[PDB]
């Protein structure tokens, strides 16, 4: 078992597995079993063997009813855990949350505003107070903005005439505005009758191609924190309304824009996307980043002939849903009070920063103790009930540096900070005790019971000179 | 729309010379005129456009020149493929429009018709109707005019007249004409004359016959 | 090598429509409009419309707004049209030509006689024409009262084709007439025989009227 | 692994000009000096009126490393009429796309728009010109009558290019017909013939072009990227093109008959928005004579060991089969976001091993975004998964990055040395640069040791001094080298030998030689290309009984062979390297008598 080829130090017995043990001053192959090590005389002090431990630091317990005080919410539990990991091997973590009755929500309104969604305008004249009265029944602190998107404005996605410049809609005729890629109009808000009045204003603009630069508002509405308005400790609804493909990545190539999108805010002093044209569209990983690092629940709000793919793209999101748009957003307010309903209704567990090469399971207890699943995710349950998850790190070989790893409800604030520490090291490698006797005549530095040689020097008590 | 107007409908030259043809616009087209030739079997080439632009594998001869309304084709040494209607055609507005056309003939030597009447075939008299046939051939020029004598009389009703192209080995032309008329009329009759008018001599020659006689 | 094929003549009764093709080889057919042009028999060039073949796009002069109508099957590089409402004055030569750019029209087809009567396929009345009773002698041939054109008409079987004068038919009561001369030498006729070979394609006509007197 | 990294050439740019962002090698007909050709597509130009028309140079290599631009078009925009342009050449990426075929030279400028002749618009056709020699024509198949998004107006007519070797022209624009796309090839001998400046739209004869298909093929990007090969065996390289918005942003990749255009086979992807198709390549990289397909994806997230996607890129390798089928394989990029796979360059056979290699980019990876680019060795079984080299890119920028590998060019012999070398652009930073590969020196090395079965008892042999008793045997280490292309007919290795080295630090060493009394002992050997395997004899010995217990695990010889680079350079400066694929190591165990 551990008795295989090397492990002739305490440090080296340490790598092989993760139930061996060492053994000190043999009162060869001491790298065994613990229980093997007894047996052939290794007395208990002497025996040395580290075990992964947990070290609660923060579990305030879970915070039970509507909450007057926003300090007092407490959706997770526990909130602060030390786990010292030897190599090869593996701690579950019991992981709680609950969902407190009163949590504030922002939504922000992201509306494709090219020629076919002038119907949309019509019918959404009073959703600002339709949706507000609808999420004063669920919630004591609703908050929603706008903000409008159509298209990169460069050749060749928009004609260059002047006649079309000024007035996209020239030739049809109607009146519409330049062509433009994203504007910020609305940050979030209680007050609904402003959302009314701004979408009354709202003129529609166009473009000739087909895939619109939604991803482009898409990320300005996740990183703009500050400008869009994004509080803490509150969920982030983005709702993304659409009739139409997506332009991604690279296609902005053909405009002659190569340099990758940054991931940062660029809303000018206008509140206008200023890199449209600098800026190759967001790509999927792209969004996923920033999405998750400002947690930001994305809903699409897409019409039939898109649903199929936007579901594709959702399912790379983490928590990212699709909702079925009519032609002219007359099922807006339902499409976001279904998606608000079953955020509230599910659990799923985020384990964000720096867990590259770690091993991760999770099995999640539902329903109380009587329902077990080896998924992130708790479903179909009530405002109020505790999902419980077990999440067992691994770490595969020994390293220098702790790692620092947040795990927290997707869309939901409330975090638990996890510090993963190794321990590949022997109680026993401290005490050096340089130039022993035991290594011939000062010869090497007596270590764990096995004489570390100095150079120049060979054999077990390094009794011969090379 | 734009009128096209090509002033000489016909001209005549000889191998060799130089022939310019005109093509006036009734409005400013901006060079967008192009010139076509048609050849007497229908085929229809595209020679010149944009006013001055040799199209791919026209020869060198022609060339094209104009601005504004007035334009104008020239052919320089011409040659015998030459003989051709041109016309004229504006680009610059819809609908386009052609001008009337040009037609170049080659140039000849006035020569006399050979003239020459038959009386109806006994074929066609047993059918009912009798067809009275003059065929003048070979004569240069083109213009010619012919008229029908019976009895003293001129009917210049039932006649038909065709033409023939220009012969590419000799440059003269050729002109048929057919009276035709019912048997009993036919049969009333005696005489019956052909008289052909032509530039090469001011005394009309006449072909005639007698029915009664033979 | 821009070769632009049309479809043969047609004939149609007044108030009927015709469909007439052009087929293009030599180019890509589907990147260049296609104009369509009016040549009635003797007179000038008139200009119909234009298609763009890979849309269907049309401009007409208003003139054929209402007569022809234009379209064009991208598989086979063909442009069609279709007169409808026929009548006399639709009876002409109907060519296609593609657009050269520059307001030009670089290539034409061969052009589709269009004929418009009420007629229907009647056999030629062949009749000869000899003399009546010296160097050279005249005979002739007279084809009277045939439909559809074409006829064609030979002498001794095209044996004798200098000296030959054949003329261009004509209409007469709504059938066409043709005739033709033969010139020969005086002392070769009546000695040797001289023969109007007539063929009308139409009615499966074939007549071979020797001249005697 | 064989390309030089430590002094390549280094051609610049003016500042902002995108200098880089095409590559392609130059080779006159008349066998006289090679040049690199560098696209600058955003460069200024002298032509009157223009901004940023771009422009492609002709670079000298070494006489100078001077860069000069060519002279496609020294004009500006044509009128239609006073204050009425006919075209705009102002940021028209002129360069852009850059190919060269012996003395041709085509070049193109993707976002060139255009009038029309009937009303006042501005249609990104696209154009390109072609100079031979002396003469240069226009190339612009898109300027068409088939105008607006629904035809070709929008279709970008030489975003990418290739030749086939039968002097075709393939063309791509990715805006034909709303977006679908669409390929265009045509004969150069057409492309220069066919030319008339007062005809905006030629009539080429035996023009081969995709057709408009139904509107659910909109916006696939069809011509995005090309590449040709053969793969119906017939001879005539066939038309490879990338389609990175088709099957829902799956991406495809479009084969069709070089002959007519017929579709032959077709590739899909697998992830959403991977990009599939940006990139493709057909070389043979297995030997066979059958083309094998490259696709890039530089977008593909692959599944960590915690279970979180990351955008690495993937490149997938399809060889090509008799039978009609491929074989196809994945290969992953190793940085997050780096955008593996954004460029893929046939080599031709980099090692000269007898079979062709392949480099692919990596343009946002590396430390500051300063990109990177990867060797690949081709083998009989396919590619070699793991890259027997990394280039990384030097340079930093402060307006757009570097994206160093963004384009490359390989497969040509610029020095005349007998391997292929490599030109890697860095538009960010307007620079392009040429690796040139050094020879590959095979070595095979052999190692004797008799007698291999040793008894302590037996000795028969006598140490240094009076001693006399000591169980022995000899070690004969031998080393042969060779090569291919310019190098110099001796070389100097260094080779050490190494007595029990299964015994690590802190453990007793059974044999030791009988001069040194040491178990290392060094060498320095002289061998000459070609030569016969020159060999060395010496002799070593056990140590007594007493002074190790362990004579179960066997005494394991270790042999070390390196070179001295710098003795072995040639008149380039290019000094030779070891194969990498031969171990340099060699080792042979004897073992101890038991009684
Ligand atoms: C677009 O162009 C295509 C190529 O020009 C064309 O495809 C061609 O179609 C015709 C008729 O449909 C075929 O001719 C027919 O062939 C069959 C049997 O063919 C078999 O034998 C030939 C002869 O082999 C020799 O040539 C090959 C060159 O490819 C050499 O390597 C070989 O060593 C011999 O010297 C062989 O070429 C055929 O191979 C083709 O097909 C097989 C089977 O799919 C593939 O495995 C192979 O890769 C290749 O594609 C085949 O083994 C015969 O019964 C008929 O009577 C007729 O003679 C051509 O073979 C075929 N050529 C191809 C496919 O390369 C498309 O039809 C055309 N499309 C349009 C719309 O125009
Ligand atoms: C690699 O992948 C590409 C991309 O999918 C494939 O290319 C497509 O192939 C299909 C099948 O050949 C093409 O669809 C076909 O289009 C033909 C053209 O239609 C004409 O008529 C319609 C009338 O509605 C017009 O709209 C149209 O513009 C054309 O004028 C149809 O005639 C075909 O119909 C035939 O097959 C269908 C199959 O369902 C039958 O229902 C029909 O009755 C009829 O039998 C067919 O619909 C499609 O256009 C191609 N797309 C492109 C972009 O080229 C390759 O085939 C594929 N290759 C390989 C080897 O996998
Ligand atoms: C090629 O030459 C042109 C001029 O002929 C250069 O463009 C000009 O210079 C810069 C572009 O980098 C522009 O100045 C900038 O203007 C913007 C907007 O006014 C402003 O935000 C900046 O702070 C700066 O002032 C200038 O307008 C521009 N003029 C044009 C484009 O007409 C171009 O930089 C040269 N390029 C190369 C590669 O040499
Ligand atoms: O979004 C806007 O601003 C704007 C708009 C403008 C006015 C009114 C509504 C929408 N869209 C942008 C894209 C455009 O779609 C056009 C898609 C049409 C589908 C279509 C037809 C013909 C063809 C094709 N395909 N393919 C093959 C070739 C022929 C309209
Ligand atoms: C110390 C402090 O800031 N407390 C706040 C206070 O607003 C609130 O009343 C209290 C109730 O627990 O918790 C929170
Ligand atoms: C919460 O908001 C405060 C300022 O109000 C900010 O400092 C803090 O960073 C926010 N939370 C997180 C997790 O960043
Ligand atoms: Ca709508
Ligand atoms: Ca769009
Ligand atoms: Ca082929
Ligand atoms: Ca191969
Ligand atoms: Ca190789
Ligand atoms: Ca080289
Ligand atoms: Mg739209």
């Amino acid at each position: 078992g551990c008795a295989l080829g090397g492990a002739e130090t305490c440090e080296d017995c340490l790598l092989i597995g993760p139930q061996c043990a060492w053994c000190a001053q043999e009162n060869g192959e001491r790298c065994d079993t613990p229980a093997n090590l007894l047996a052939k005389g290794c007395q208990l002090n002497f025996i040395e063997n580290p075990v992964s431990q947990v070290e609660i630091l923060k579990n305030k317990p879970l915070s039970v009813g509507r909450q007057k005080n926003s300090s007092d919410i407490v959706q997770i539990a526990p909130q602060s855990l030390i786990l010292k990991l030897r190599p090869g091997g593996a701690q579950t973590l019991q992981v709680h949350v609950r969902q407190t009755e009163d949590y504030p929500v922002d939504l922000y309104y992201l509306m494709d505003l090219s020629a076919s969604m002038d119907d949309d305008l019509n019918t959404i004249k009073e959703l600002g107070s339709r949706l507000s009265k609808e999420m004063s029944k669920l919630t004591s602190n609703f908050r929603l903005g706008f903000g409008s998107f159509v298209e990169k404005p460069v050749s060749p996605f928009v004609k260059t005439t002047p006649e079309e410049i000024a007035n996209p809609c020239s030739s049809i005729p109607y009146f519409c505005l330049p062509t433009f890629g994203f504007k910020h109009i609305l940050p979030l808000t209680n007050d609904a009758e402003r959302f009314n009045e701004i979408v009354k204003n709202q003129k529609i603009s166009a473009n000739i191609d087909t895939p619109e630069g939604g991803f482009d508002a898409i990320m300005q509405a996740a990183v703009c924190k500050e400008k869009i308005g994004w509080r803490n400790d509150s969920l982030h609804l983005l709702v993304f309304v659409s009739d139409a493909d997506s332009h991604f990545g690279m296609d902005s190539k053909l405009a002659g824009i190569v340099c990758p999108n940054d991931g940062l805010c660029h809303l000018d002093s206008k509140n206008e996307y200023s890199m449209s044209t600098v800026l190759e569209y967001p790509t999927i990983g792209q969004l996923i980043d920033k999405l998750v690092q400002n947690n930001v629940l994305l809903i699409f709000a897409v019409t039939q002939e898109q649903v199929h793919l936007y579901e594709n793209y959702a399912k790379l999101i983490p928590g990212a849903t699709v909702g079925l748009l009519q032609k002219d957003s007359g099922n807006i307010l339902q499409l976001i009070i279904s998606a608000y309903e079953e955020l509230r209704s599910e659990v799923e567990l985020e384990v964000l920063g720096d867990t590259e090469g770690l091993n991760l399971s999770f099995t999640a207890i539902c329903n109380n103790g009587t329902l077990f699943q080896h998924q992130k995710k708790c479903s179909h349950m009530k405002v109020g009930d505790t999902a419980s998850f077990s999440v067992t790190v691994n770490i595969p070989h020994c390293e220098r540096r702790s790692r620092h790893i947040i795990i927290k409800p997707v869309g939901l604030g409330d975090a638990l900070e996890l510090l993963v520490s190794p321990e590949c090291n022997c109680d026993c490698q401290k005490e050096v005790e340089v130039n022993s006797s035991k290594c011939h005549h000062g010869n090497g530095s007596f270590q764990c019971g096995v004489c570390a040689c100095h150079p120049g020097h060979m054999g077990p008590r390094c009794e011969s000179g090379h | 729309d734009i009128q096209m107007t090509q002033t000489t409908s016909s001209l005549s030259a000889s191998l060799g010379d130089r022939v310019i043809i005109s093509c006036r616009a009734s409005q400013d087209i901006s060079n967008y005129l192009s010139w076509y030739q048609q050849k007497p079997d229908g085929t229809v080439k595209l020679l010149i456009f944009y006013t001055s632009k040799l199209h791919s594998g026209v020869p060198s001869r022609f060339s094209g020149s104009g601005s504004g309304t007035d334009y104008s084709l020239t052919i320089s040494n011409l040659d015998q493929e030459d003989i051709a209607t041109y016309f004229c055609q504006q680009g610059n507005t819809f609908p386009y429009t052609f001008g009337g056309g040009t037609k170049v003939e080659m140039r000849r030597a006035d020569a006399a018709p050979t003239v020459s009447i038959f009386p109806p075939s006994s074929e066609q008299l047993t059918s009912g109707g009798a067809s009275v046939v003059c065929f003048l051939n070979n004569f240069y020029p083109k213009d010619i005019n012919v008229k029908w004598k019976i009895d003293g009389s001129e009917r210049q009703n039932g006649v038909l007249n065709s033409w023939t192209d220009q012969d590419s080995k000799d440059s003269t032309y050729s002109f048929s004409s057919t009276l035709t008329l019912t048997k009993d009329e036919y049969e009333r009759h005696n005489s019956y004359t052909c008289e052909a008018t032509h530039k090469t001599s001011t005394s009309p020659i006449v072909k005639s016959f007698n029915r009664n006689e033979c | 090598q821009v070769q632009l094929q049309q479809s043969g003549a047609e004939l149609a009764e007044p108030g009927a429509s015709v469909k007439m093709s052009c087929k293009a080889s030599g180019y890509t057919f589907s990147s260049f409009w296609m104009h369509w042009v009016k040549q009635r028999p003797g007179q000038g060039l008139e200009w119909i419309g234009y298609i763009n073949p890979n849309s269907g796009y049309t401009e007409c002069n208003e003139i054929f707004r209402d007569k022809a109508t234009m379209t064009a099957d991208t598989s086979s590089s063909t442009a069609y049209m279709q007169l409808s409402g026929l009548t006399s004055e639709d009876s002409a030569v109907y060519y296609c030509a593609s657009f050269l750019g520059r307001g030009a029209m670089d290539y034409w087809g061969q052009g589709t006689s269009v004929t418009v009567s009420s007629a229907k396929t009647t056999a030629p009345s062949v009749y000869p024409l000899a003399p009546v009773c010296g160097s050279s002698v005249t005979l002739g041939c007279l084809v009277k009262g045939y439909f559809p054109e074409p006829v064609t008409l030979t002498w001794n079987s095209g044996s004798l084709s200098a000296g030959v004068h054949t003329f261009p038919a004509v209409l007469q009561s709504s059938l066409y007439t043709l005739s033709s001369s033969v010139t020969v030498v005086a002392s070769t006729w009546p000695s040797q025989s001289i023969t109007c070979n007539v063929a009308h394609p139409a009615s499966s006509t074939k007549v071979d009227k020797k001249i005697e007197p | 692994f064989n390309l030089d990294v430590d002094s390549p050439a280094e051609y610049s740019g003016p500042e902002g000009s995108y200098f880089g962002f095409a590559v392609d090698f130059f080779v006159p007909s008349a066998s006289s000096r090679m040049f690199l050709l560098v696209g600058a597509p955003k460069a200024n130009t002298t032509q009157p009126g223009i901004v940023e028309g771009g422009q492609v140079l002709k670079c000298d290599w070494s006489s100078t490393r001077r860069c000069q631009p060519i002279e496609f078009d020294a004009t500006g925009n044509r009128d239609y009429a006073k204050d009425d342009p006919l075209e705009f050449k102002s940021h028209q990426w002129f360069g852009a796309s850059v190919r060269s075929k012996q003395d041709k030279i085509l070049a193109c400028a993707p976002l060139y728009h255009w009038r029309t002749e009937m009303k006042q618009e501005r249609e990104p056709v696209g154009t390109c010109f072609l100079q031979d020699g002396t003469k240069t024509v226009e190339y612009a198949p898109c300027r068409s009558q088939d105008i607006d998004a629904d035809g070709q107006g929008f279709c970008q007519g030489g975003f990418s290019i290739d030749f086939t070797k039968a002097d075709r022209v393939l063309l791509g624009g990715p805006g034909s017909f709303y977006w679908q796309g669409q390929l265009i090839s045509d004969q150069v001998a057409e492309i220069v013939s066919k030319y008339d400046p007062n005809v905006y739209s030629i009539k080429y004869n035996n023009q081969l072009a995709t057709r408009t298909a139904q509107a659910i093929f909109d916006d696939s990007y069809l011509g995005y990227s090309v590449a040709v090969g053969d793969f119906n065996g017939d001879g005539i390289d066939d038309f490879v093109s990338g389609v990175p918005r088709a099957a829902r942003t799956l991406g495809m990749v479009y084969i069709y008959d070089g002959k007519n255009m017929s579709s032959l086979y077709n590739f899909t992807g697998e992830q959403m928005a991977a990009y599939f198709g940006f990139s493709v390549a057909a070389t043979d990289i297995n030997g066979d004579d059958y083309a094998d397909v490259f696709i890039g994806a530089p977008l593909f997230m692959d599944r960590g060991s915690d279970g979180k996607l990351q955008e690495v890129g993937q490149v997938s390798v399809s060889l090509q089969r008799a039978s009609g089928d491929f074989q196809t394989t994945k290969l992953n990029g190793f940085e997050v976001f780096a955008r593996f796979g954004s460029a893929i360059a046939p080599l031709g056979d980099l090692d000269q091993d007898g079979f062709n290699d392949i480099a692919i980019a990596a343009p946002y990876g590396g430390e500051d975004k300063k990109g990177i680019v990867y060797i690949f060795n081709g083998r009989s079984t396919g590619l070699n998964a793991v890259p027997s080299q990394i280039l990384e890119g030097q340079w930093a920028a402060r307006s757009c990055p570097p994206s160093f590998g963004y384009s490359m060019k390989g497969a040509t012999d610029i020095d005349k040395n007998g391997y292929p070398d490599l030109i890697v652009g860095a538009f960010g930073v307007d620079r392009a640069i040429l690796y040139r590969a050094r020879p590959v020196i095979t070595v095979n090395a052999g190692l004797e040791v008799y007698p291999s079965i040793l008894n302590q008892d037996n000795k028969t042999c006598s140490l240094p001094g009076t001693a006399l008793k000591v169980s022995c045997f000899n070690v004969r280490f031998c080393l042969k080298a060779d090569g291919k292309g310019v190098l110099p007919r001796k070389l100097n290795f260094q080779v050490e030998l190494l007595l029990d080295k299964l015994k690590q630090k802190g453990a007793i060493r059974r044999a030791l030689f009988l001069y040194s009394r040491s178990p290392s002992h060094s060498k320095n050997m002289t061998i000459s290309r070609g030569g016969l395997m020159q060999c060395e004899e010496l002799i070593a010995y056990l140590r007594d009984e007493s002074e190790f217990r362990d004579k179960l695990t066997p005494i394991t010889i270790f042999m070390e062979y390196r070179l001295d680079y710098r003795t072995a350079a040639d008149t380039t400066g290019l000094q030779p390297i070891l194969n990498q694929f031969t171990p340099a190591n060699i080792s042979r165990q004897a073992h101890i008598l038991l009684d």
